[PDB]
């Protein structure tokens, strides 16, 4: 089971973009999830963190633009990035702990970023 | 109507998946007082003149009569929401339709029943048939390192201390039994079994009539205290002592089908999204029933007379609002539309004795009625003591 990424690209800034975290394969439940990322010349940077019981929290370089949600029915963590700076530029890894079946304990699961470019 | 209902299943599940077989004794001594609870209905309707809404209008001033009229006709509304949240859900599992939108689309599932008429309205529901069937067959299947024993230990051999203390095992309680003993059915009951074959003014032998409405009355009901069984022992077998400690709702069930081991993957998925059209499949009957009866409701409590569809579309639109703003202010959790939906069944609860009592009296007055009140006295006061106690130890 591996963790998979999309959504990334390129856009102008005051533009938005939704990333997809989803698995390999059918999962039971994604418990926790967190989104990274990592501009140009810089330090890995914990953006967005979903729980379990469904509260979220932000950078404060991001918050009000940003929003991680969960979609129970098809198990994907999203990551809605609204008016986007061209200071959001860089790599966008997803981090989350799902669960493969009902009493399977709680892996830890990295995954390939994806490229998000906020041009001009 | 008691297998097809969303509130059933909800309940059921989540009281195996939090409490284990500590619930099972409130689904049977709720199912055995819905069997008695009906049958006096039953009697009512065909003994007396008319139904049970215009019959305690002719006991109460306007102005009550009005009140009970406003609290039967929120329990009609409360059974509608736990639909328009289970088509809801539905529609998100199979289509991926956000449930801010699946709600708003509830309103033209009337419109869809039309496009479903002209298909053979026997034709469908053979296919529904099978659906539920199967759905059911994979729940019987889903049942694995089962104690034969412990599932008695508290199915019927009662536990009462936990049932009643925390507010946990309570609360579901309390949705248990208001699905399985609901309101409006109680209204709805006291009229269509006037239909039966016997003569009104004159002929006694309509207790022949009723011999057939009772034994018809306790068939189905034993048959929804079977799967509601069935349910809680699914919701027990699959969530209830993990570490996580799952709820134990449709979205929990659906990929608890959908990942389950055995059932493989390809296979497993097919489980899954036929119990999500079941699951959609469990509304649009639930919607047809609840509309007849509501139309007994204010027309014996109000008088007042206006067309079903009219009706069904003012219903439907009151049902929404609730699961809108809710949707709207936890920003569409689907664990806290759930919550709305166990919470439906557990106002059915505090509506029912605004309905029991009345059907008391009238039971105790004209003929061919019941020698033991006594069994159905205690059904109230230990009723009413417990949704108040509920109502207040929350509050
Ligand atoms: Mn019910």
């Amino acid at each position: 089971v591996q963790l998979q990424e999309s959504g990334g690209g390129l856009v102008q800034a005051g533009g938005s973009l939704r990333l997809s975290c989803a698995a390999s394969r059918s999962i039971f439940s994604i418990d926790t999830a967190n989104w990274y990322r990592q501009p140009p010349g810089m330090q890995r940077e914990l953006v967005a963190t979903i729980t379990r019981d469904g509260n979220a929290n932000y950078a404060d370089s991001v918050k009000g633009r940003f929003t991680i949600s969960r979609d129970r029915a098809r198990n994907t963590v999203y990551l809605q990035m609204n008016s986007l700076k061209p200071e959001d530029t860089g790599v966008y890894y997803c981090n989350a702990a799902i669960r493969t079946t009902v009493r399977t304990s709680a892996q830890e699961y990295w995954g390939q970023g994806t490229q998000v470019t906020v041009s001009s | 109507v008691g297998y097809m209902d969303p509130g059933n299943w909800i309940t059921s599940m989540q009281g195996g998946a939090q409490y284990g077989y500590t619930l099972l004794f409130v689904i049977l001594i709720s199912s055995l007082a819905a069997m008695l609870l009906q049958s006096m209905t039953v009697r009512l309707g065909i003994a007396t003149g008319k139904d049970l809404a215009q019959m305690t209008r002719h006991f109460l001033s306007k102005p009550v009569a009005i009140i009970f009229w406003i609290i039967a006709e929120l329990a009609i509304i409360a059974t509608d929401i736990a639909e328009v949240i289970g088509s809801a859900i539905a529609l998100d599992l199979i289509f991926g339709i956000p449930l801010i939108v699946g709600a708003l689309i509830t309103v033209f599932d009337v419109f869809l029943l039309l496009f479903i008429m002209r298909f053979g309205f026997r034709k469908i529901e053979a296919i529904v048939g099978t659906l539920i069937f199967t759905v059911l067959a994979i729940f019987v299947f889903e049942v694995f390192i089962s104690s034969p024993q412990l599932t008695d230990i508290l199915n019927g051999f009662v536990p009462h201390k936990e049932i009643v203390t925390n507010q946990g095992i309570l609360y579901i309680a309390l949705g248990i039994i208001g699905a399985t003993i609901m309101p409006h059915n109680l209204y709805l009951h006291s009229s269509i079994v006037q239909s039966r074959k016997y003569d009104r003014h004159d002929n006694e032998e309509k207790a022949q009539a009723i011999k057939y409405a009772t034994i018809d009355s306790n068939l189905q009901l034993s048959i929804a205290f079977v799967v509601n069984c069935l349910l809680l022992t699914l919701g027990a077998a699959l969530f209830f002592g993990t570490k996580t400690n799952d709820l134990g709702g449709f979205y929990d069930l659906y990929h608890a089908l959908k990942t389950e081991p055995v059932l493989g993957a390809t296979l497993g998925g097919v489980m899954s999204t036929l119990f999500a059209v079941a699951l959609l499949a469990s509304g649009q009957n639930s919607t047809i029933t609840g509309t007849l009866a509501g139309q007994i409701v204010m027309e014996g409590f109000l008088r007042l007379s206006i067309p079903n569809w009219l009706r069904r579309l003012i219903t439907r639109s009151l049902a929404v609002i609730p699961v809108i703003i809710c949707l709207i202010i936890f920003k569409g959790n689907s664990e806290k539309i759930e919550q709305l939906l166990v919470f439906s069944q557990v106002f059915l609860s505090i509506a029912l004795p605004f309905s029991l009592i009345p059907l008391q009296l009238a039971t105790s007055n004209k003929k061919l009625m019941g020698p033991f009140i006594n069994k159905t006295w205690v059904n109230i006061i230990s009723w009413t003591l417990i949704v108040i106690l509920s109502g207040l130890n929350v509050y």
